[PDB]
DNA sequence: CACACACTCTCCAATTCTCTAA
């Protein structure tokens, strides 16, 4: 510790706003790099230098005020890349035991401190200036001296963008400048964003395509494409009025719930006694039920009034969504909208072609196709949002991208089912693949709507290819029949249901418009026998699982759920599959909802199926027993 | 039954045909026009 | 001690389905246009039967357990028997 | 002293994971 303190002191000192470097900075920095290279597996030197805050106190001032001293600048850049190395790379994984996890948290804390320090525009200004005067030279004029410096500069930017938000300070409310927002603003004011656009659009500097893709991914980490595309000049009044209206809506909901609870309990204090015998209700024994919880509770009596819920065991605990969404700063949102627009118009086709070339040549790291699929989803969604132009994404519209995404999704599906010790990670990768697939399937619909007969022709071509090949049809059933709430989040379930709805919409409209009978060595096909594959218990079980959150679901998601269930019930006559006790409890909640008028479609469907059930029950009383279990072909025996 | 063959081969043509699009990549320009 | 379980053999075919066959012999449903209150009556009767069967759990926990029990030999054999005669 | 509370540890068995047959 003390030897590190000595070298850290030997770096120099700050005075007011000017840093006075010692002449032995070079050897002291080399010694620091040597200590970091000879670290323990606990990363003790990492923790100690982070605690000493030399990155904030010495290296940033040296970088910002002595950037003409090129050997010292290069040494400082290498040292800063080493220090800003992400914790997952430092330790290899998230440790499973307390001591290494404490060390991981320490390194992560100091990384968050570095990210806080790096929001200064001066540092990114120096980085942009040195990268600019480097890239001014021709590619053939570069040597290892400059190519390695480009690598270290871009890796420093990547490392600083990668850092997770502190759990302490991630409680920022919407429309506020988080640390990531301030960092993006630093990039914007320094002009490194324009250098990233240049690197993406350059044919000569295509060697950095994977790096630039990772920078752009970490830049647009938090954003949503349609929400970002909706940003514009008049947003302040819109968002202010929306905030006031949403505040009043929340308040009215809370007042309604308070009034309902005040009615459920009486207007007498709890120690006001009184006991009743409910003569008809047998207790757990043969004696009549004695009720003690007040007369007010017997209007909506239930036996679970006083019961403690059960501990879901660790294995059965459902997966939860990893982050809340927050509306970032308006300046940063405008900057990211402009970045995304200019990038889409000037850079996107060449960058995606370069990344696909890298993946084909197999000179990319293990999971860089996840970044490729992210970029597909984000930028095609942004393109369709606002002024849709398929020329801006025509490199992505090929059937080869459908094939690549389908292969990746099936690979992630297999690896999720087999590599069980990181099944959640494989599920997240599969979620990225699913969103990319969804955006392709949405883009062909937008091509159909668009007026150009050329894009309509190619839309017909790709639709014919996809609906002809079997895997695109079978993948949805494959996903539904092995989806697990234990592993995959409800956001994934939402995306799967909406993608299935869109896919069946397109397929039904296609077959309705024209026959096109042969499919898959070909065989005949029809959409009704395809839909009969969705009559399995598991898929409808997943659909009602998503339906349980109808209060929190989006209106489009609720429409997708109810339309699929209405297709299975009304058009395929499979109401006995959906005659279930848990589903009936959900219908009971739907009918008892005070906001049931807001869910007119759902309650109407519920009353339709309930009326069918009670007709069957009046005809035959064994339907009550049939409610208790999921079923296979009892769906026809009941009929 | 030959309508089945006609449909199959016409669909084969309609999937083997190339993807005509308004593909375009805009003007190349040096880093000065980007940065400043 | 004999800690109880909601399993396939203690009670589900002993105080469970055989009684559930009889629970709705005296029910009072009124049909189309009254599905809401018909469902409320149905849920109350099902909840009461489940409580008298296994009183340790809440109703939805009981449902999520019994749906898993629907895969077991005794349960489906009793289900087919109840479908057929008695 | 001694009779109730408050807290920890251990064992037991009930549930879920894995591999196999109907």
């Amino acid at each position: 510790n003390c030897e590190l303190l000595a070298t850290c002191s030997a770096l120099g000192y700050l005075e007011g706003d000017t840093y006075h470097k010692e002449p032995d900075c070079l050897e002291s920095v080399k010694d620091l790099i040597r200590y970091l290279r000879h670290e323990d597996e606990t990363r003790d030197v990492r923790q100690q230098l982070g605690a000493a805050q030399i990155l904030q106190s010495d290296l940033l001032p040296i970088l910002t005020q002595h950037h003409q001293d090129k050997p010292l600048f290069d040494a400082v850049i290498r040292l800063m890349v080493n220090l800003t190395q992400p914790a997952l790379l430092c330790f290899g994984n998230l440790p499973k035991e307390p001591s290494f996890r404490h060390h991981f948290l320490q390194v992560l804390t100091y990384l968050q401190a570095y990210k806080e320090a790096f929001a200064s525009e001066k540092a990114f200004g120096v980085l942009s200036e040195t990268l600019y005067e480097l890239l001014q030279l021709g590619w053939e004029e570069r040597q290892e001296e400059d190519n390695l410096l480009i690598e270290r500069i871009l890796l420093l930017v990547r490392n600083i963008l990668h850092v997770p938000a502190d759990l302490d300070q991630e409680k920022k409310i919407d429309d506020d400048a988080s640390a990531h927002d301030q960092l993006l603003w630093a990039i914007h004011l320094s002009g490194l964003d324009d250098l990233l656009l240049f690197l993406a659009s350059s044919s000569a500097e295509e060697q950095w395509s994977l790096h630039v893709l990772e920078i752009v991914s970490l830049m647009f980490r938090d954003q949503n494409p349609e929400q970002l595309a909706g940003v514009g000049q008049g947003r302040l009044a819109q968002e202010r009025s929306a905030d006031f209206a949403e505040l009043e809506v929340l308040r009215q909901r809370e007042m309604a719930e308070k009034k309902t609870r005040a009615l459920q309990r009486g207007n007498r204090h709890s120690r006001f006694g009184g006991s009743y015998i409910v003569q008809g209700l047998k207790s757990i024994g043969e004696r009549d039920l004695i009720f003690h919880k007040g007369l007010h509770n017997l209007r909506n009596y239930s036996s679970d009034l006083g019961k403690q819920p059960k501990k879901v065991p660790k294995r059965r605990q459902a997966a939860r969504e990893l982050s809340i969404q927050r509306r970032s700063a308006l300046n940063v949102r405008l900057f990211l909208r402009d970045f995304c627009s200019e990038f889409l118009e000037n850079c996107y086709n060449r960058l995606m072609g370069s990344v696909k070339d890298h993946l084909l040549r197999e000179k990319a790291q293990q999971h860089d196709e996840t970044y490729y699929m992210w970029a597909l989803a984000f930028f095609m969604a942004f393109n369709r949002a606002a002024s849709f132009r398929p020329g801006l994404v025509s490199e992505t519209l090929s059937v080869r991208t459908f094939h690549f995404i389908e292969q990746n999704l099936t690979n992630y599906y297999e690896m999720m089912l087999t590599d069980r010790k990181e099944a959640a990670s494989w599920a997240r990768r599969m979620h990225l693949a699913l969103k990319a697939y969804q955006e392709l399937l949405a883009t062909v619909n937008e091509m159909d709507i668009s007026p150009d007969e050329a894009v309509r022709e190619s839309s017909r071509i790709i639709k014919n290819n996809i609906f002809y090949v079997m895997e695109y049809r079978e993948l949805f059933l494959a996903l539904f029949r092995k989806f697990d709430e234990r592993c995959q989040p409800r956001s994934f379930l939402r995306d799967l249901v909406e993608t299935t709805h869109l896919f069946l919409k397109m397929l039904e409209r296609f077959c309705r418009s024209r026959g096109n009978l042969v499919v898959q060595s070909e065989k005949e096909f029809n959409f009704l026998d395809y839909l009969k594959r969705f009559a399995c218990s598991t898929v409808v079980r997943a659909y009602v699982l998503l339906l349980r959150s109808y209060q929190q679901n989006s209106a489009h998601t609720n429409h997708c759920i109810v339309k699929m269930l209405h297709r299975l019930a009304h058009d395929l006559k499979m109401e006995a599959l959906l005659f279930q006790l848990s589903v009936f409890c959900l219908f009971n909640r739907l009918l008892s909802d005070p906001a049931a008028g807001a869910y007119k479609e759902l309650v109407t469907f519920a009353k339709y199926i309930l009326g069918k059930f009670f007709a069957l029950a009046a005809v035959n009383q064994k339907a009550f027993v049939e409610l208790l279990f999921w079923k296979n072909t009892a769906v026809v025996r009941e009929m | 039954e030959a309508l089945k063959q006609l449909h199959s081969e016409t669909q084969r043509l309609i999937r083997e045909s190339a993807l005509n699009l308004p593909y375009h990549m805009p003007e190349n320009k040096t880093i000065h026009d980007f940065f400043k | 001690r004999n800690i109880p379980k909601l399993d396939a053999q203690r009670l589900i075919s002993e105080r469970g389905l055989p009684a559930l066959r009889h629970v709705f012999d005296k029910a009072k449903f009124k049909g189309k246009g009254h599905e809401a209150e018909d469902l409320k009556m149905l849920i109350r009767h099902m909840e009461h039967w489940a409580h008298r069967l296994f009183p340790k759990l809440q109703f939805e926990d009981f449902i999520d357990r019994v749906e898993y029990l629907g895969s077991k030999k005794e349960v489906q054999t009793c289900l087919k028997r109840i479908r057929l005669d008695l």
